[PDB]
RNA sequence: AAGCUGAGGCGAAGGCGUCUACCUAGAGGGUUUCUGUCGAUCAAGGGCGAGAGUAGGAGUAUCCAACAGGAUUAGAGACCCUGGUAGUUCCUACCUUAAACGAUGCCGACAGGAGUUUGUCAUUUGUUAAUGGCAGAAUCUUUGGAGAAAUCAUAGUUCUUGGGCU
């Protein structure tokens, strides 16, 4: 009782396009996958909808690999774009190890105003 | 005029056992075992890396981070309009035209050649020049123009890619502090993000 | 052709080496060519809690036996101390355990 | 034991040129210095420094990167002008470049010199 | 190569590596041809590039990094970088 | 509608932006389509099946036989290619090996004695070795004819050398080696650095970066 | 002569493991000691040479060719088991062979990285350690070249053919 490559690769392609429909319940999603996709048989849609339900209660959780459903693509862009106030790169004293100070002598940039050793 | 050793010597001095090709770029081997990357030569070489990056067309140029520490490579692409590959490489990319995402560049730029031999070696079947942000523990074969760095901690890769993007924009024009900080170029853990999910709804 | 650079012998720089015996065959084999240092508990495990009721001296530490074991290739293979393996992972000169 | 120097030293120069070095370190002599001088006239090599150590010597070559092999054949076969144009056909790859250093009575000079002067002698090797 | 009455003969001339100075044949696809933008003082591009070349031998070893240091500093595209210091 | 170019190089040729084989060779670009080489030399180049051979993988049902085959492309002016191919059918092998030759394609030439007119032989002796076989191509005076094995001669004629000398070594019955070591010998002709290719000329513009705007916009 | 005992050391190879005193040899290191080419390799010729074997003494615990029983098997002159003399140990003469194997002759040069490790010296108070030097011993590798391939820092520098001897 494993789901084959055709019914998985359909069921991922359904959730691609129509996450705006669908629910946690099976008996709803069964009736969706008639209208969404022309399918020859009855048994096919029960196994497609059976995985479409399975992925929904995985999706109520961290984001599933190899699937992208348009609401999260919008949400990732907002979560991506913004960047917090301040550089966050200024201590601003900046601690530095004893040997790495002697490097900053050898470059020719000691008396930097960034503090030393410990 | 100008001093970004404040920025650089914040996060990254670190290293492990060094390669023969990388022995010029490094300073004194420190007690413990750690080595000291030289901040003089790392800034100076990024200035050259920008010039090389000054290809005729930005889209043709390819900037492709199989190591997780993959956010910074995205942004470099956006600002410079340079193509990139998330996920694994997929070999036969530069050869093998029958793959869907077939992209011969005019040059490429890498996270690390030690973690990623595969894209480095397929440069050599299609005349592609390679530039690399390796730390000390790094095979240097098949690669021009080393950017001596750290690859291990999350902050080090971000600082360079931001700084590389900045030096390129000054050359090509449309840039004279531009408001994009190097906070945006960092790798972020889900845990790092968890707080980002809070801060969006906190605004509303 | 040569199967191993070693030749199954771990000796460099010396013409001769001493012999030992696999515990089972009793076969004479050079020392250079399948040793295990072997710590087993002298009582057992499920025996031990039955014993420690009847022990004079309280608590106590029930001792361990020690044994350096020598085999030989024929004896080693039959007991699954060693097996054959793929030509690529023959080179792999570390044991199964692995650490970070 | 060092059976020959001119034989030995031209091996080391060739191993530099295959690899593509900038300079090489050869115990020196007065035939090796002349052999390097004659190929300096035809511009196969750069320009070199025969240093003192109150000893055998050393040479530091400066390679130009234009050179494929230096042989030095031995034993040192006698050759005489009418006999010579066999030893071009054997030793060199082409007809149209590459020279055959032989110690003529006048001094050590290419085959192209030696036929001009009309003096043969014993041969040292070649280069190309 | 020359016909000697006059003229020049042969079709194509392999480009020569700047590091090693050997010929770059037809089929060594590891060969590389860079462009580097020369810049005006104060960092202004002049619309004029230097084209650095390497053979597939030199990249294969590792050393094509170190040639770029040497060649660029000769042409006058860097300062420091080439020549010293470790420690 | 004929062949539709795929990849950057085919695109330039259909366009006609780059003319002649030499531009491609000088820049050392991979030729990944046979539809390129059909276009550029599109006149003289000829297919020549050098031989077929039968080849037998054993299986639990006895002996899946397949036909290995060579072809050889040959413009009479100073170009050559060689390809090999197995298939189950004989026609798929030959029409495969024709394509493989074109994918791999300039033979340098020079004079024996004096520079006369128009070169007719290898500039210097060169040897290409594949497996056991060793092939040596030797400078040779004018009007000698080529001398080799008839396997080697057919390939050599395509190369266009007027006269040549040869010296085979090793197990020369194995013809797929013997032809390859001939092909590999002519590859080594450009590798060998002479006095003539001293100087530095200016480096030619690489034909992607030259035409990097017809390609896109 | 267990364990310590290892891809550790020494010896021309065969080979060499408790501790103590005794006579003896030498490799490597260091050396602003001395000599000044005295050297390389080798037909004959000379010695050393595992284990078995031989001759004559001295031993004889263990293990044990042969042999004797007992099993198993169709048969079992064998494998397994119980006993067993020659040998196995020492001394004096011999024999001169082994997968005596790195199945890789000896001397000399050069050509790539990486970290192990044995000896010893050098500059440092990282002094049972760090970096570097010569001399060993192995190893790894996305390096070059070679090879029929397996593979090999030598089996590389070889139709781009010649350092010297057997």
């Amino acid at each position: 009782r494993i789901r084959t490559k055709t019914t998985k690769r359909a069921a991922r392609l359904v959730i691609e396009r129509f996450y705006g429909q669908l629910s946690f319940d099976f008996q709803d999603n069964k009736r969706v996958c008639d209208a969404v996709a022309d399918i020859p048989s009855k048994r096919m849609r029960n196994k497609i909808a059976g995985y479409v339900t399975h992925l929904m209660r995985r999706l109520e959780r961290g984001p599933v690999r190899g699937i992208s459903f348009k609401l999260q693509e919008q949400e990732r862009e907002k979560r991506d774009n913004w960047m917090p106030t301040t550089s966050k790169l200024n201590v601003p004293k900046i601690l530095v190890d004893p040997e790495t100070k002697e490097m900053l002598a050898a470059i020719g940039l000691g008396e930097m105003e960034g503090v030393e050793v410990f | 005029a100008v001093i970004k050793m404040m920025l650089a010597a914040k996060v990254y001095l670190g290293s492990t056992n060094l390669s023969f090709g990388m022995k010029p770029y490094v300073f004194t081997c420190r007690k413990d075992g750690t080595h000291v990357i030289n901040l003089a030569m790392t800034y100076e070489k990024i200035k050259l890396a920008a010039r090389m990056i000054y290809a005729v067309e930005e889209p043709k140029d390819v900037l492709a981070s199989t190591k997780s520490f993959t956010r910074a490579v995205h942004k470099f692409a956006e600002f410079l309009g340079a193509n990139y590959v998330e996920q694994r490489f997929t070999p036969g990319l530069f050869t093998n035209y029958s793959i869907k995402n077939f992209c011969e560049p005019r040059l490429m730029i890498v996270c690390d050649p030690n973690t990623d031999s595969q894209a480095v070696h397929e440069a050599a079947y299609a005349n592609i020049p390679c530039i690399a942000l390796c730390d000390t523990d790094a095979h240097l074969d098949y690669v021009d123009c080393v950017i001596p760095c750290n690859t291990k901690n999350k902050n080090s890769m971000g600082l360079v890619m931001w700084l590389l993007t900045r030096e390129v924009l000054r050359l090509r024009g449309a840039l004279t502090e531009w408001s994009v900080l190097p906070d945006l170029f960092f790798y972020r853990d889900a845990a790092d993000e968890a707080k980002i999910a809070e801060a969006l709804e906190a605004e509303g | 052709p040569v199967k191993r650079r070693n030749h199954g012998r771990s000796k460099m720089n010396r013409g001769h080496t001493r012999t030992v015996n696999c515990m089972n065959c009793g076969r004479q084999v050079p020392k250079d060519k399948i040793t295990r240092f072997a710590i087993k508990n002298m009582v057992d495990a499920s025996s031990a809690k039955d014993v420690s009721d009847a022990c004079i001296y309280q608590g106590y530490e029930l001792p361990k036996t020690y044994q350096k074991q020598y085999y030989c290739v024929s004896c080693a293979v039959h007991r699954h101390v060693v097996r054959p393996r793929n030509v690529n992972v023959r080179r792999n000169r570390v044991p199964l355990f692995l650490k970070l | 034991v060092r059976t020959s120097v001119l034989a030995d030293a031209l091996k080391a120069i060739t191993n530099a040129e295959r690899r593509g070095m900038r300079q090489v370190l050869i115990p020196s002599s007065k035939v090796i210095i002349a052999f390097l001088k004659v190929m300096a006239s035809r511009n196969y090599i750069g320009d070199f420094e025969v240093i003192d150590d109150h000893r055998s010597g050393k040479i530091v070559i400066n390679l130009l990167g234009r050179l494929n092999k230096c042989v030095a054949i031995c034993p040192r076969f006698d050759v005489g002008l009418g006999d010579l144009e066999m030893w071009q056909a054997k030793l060199l790859p082409s007809r149209q470049f590459g020279y055959v250093v032989l110690s003529t009575d006048k001094g050590i000079m290419d085959h192209e010199e030696a036929r001009k002067h009309n003096a043969g002698g014993k041969i040292l090797g070649m280069f190309f | 190569m020359q016909n000697d009455a006059g003229e020049i003969v042969d079709m194509l001339i392999p480009r020569k590596c700047m590091a090693t100075d050997r010929l770059i044949p037809p089929h060594d696809h590891a060969s590389v041809q860079i462009q580097i933008a020369k810049v005006n003082d104060d960092g202004l591009p002049t619309g004029e590039f230097e084209t650095v070349v390497f053979s597939g031998y030199v990249r294969a070893l590792g050393e094509s990094d170190y040639a770029l240091n040497r060649i660029a500093t000769e042409k006058g595209l860097l300062t420091g970088v080439y020549r010293n210091e470790a420690h | 509608g004929g062949w539709q170019p795929r990849t950057k190089l085919g695109r330039l040729v259909k366009s006609g932006k780059i003319k002649s084989i030499e531009e491609i060779f000088y820049h050392a670009i991979p030729i990944k389509e046979a539809e390129i080489v059909e276009h550029l030399l599109g006149e003289d180049l000829k297919d020549e099946i050098m031989k077929i051979m039968p080849v037998q993988k054993q299986t639990r049902a006895g002996q899946r036989t397949r036909f290995k085959a060579i072809a050889a492309v040959g413009d009479g002016k100073g170009h050559i290619g060689l390809g090999i191919k197995t298939a189950a059918e004989v026609a798929n092998a030959i029409k495969g090996a024709t394509i493989y030759a074109k994918l791999s394609i300039p033979v340098r030439r020079g004079y024996w004695g004096n520079k006369i007119g128009l070169p007719h032989t290898v500039p210097n002796t060169v040897t290409g070795k594949c497996g056991s076989i060793r092939m040596r191509l030797i400078p040779a005076p004018r009007g000698s004819g080529i001398v080799a094995g008839t396997a080697a001669k057919k390939l050599l004629t395509m190369a266009g050398f007027e006269d040549l000398f040869t010296s085979s070594l090793g197990h020369t019955k194995t013809t797929f080696n013997f032809l390859v070591a001939t092909y590999k010998a002519m590859e080594e002709t450009f590798k060998f650095l002479t006095p003539d290719q001293w100087e530095d000329r200016a480096f030619e513009e690489h034909p992607f970066v030259k035409n990097s705007d017809w390609l896109h916009g």
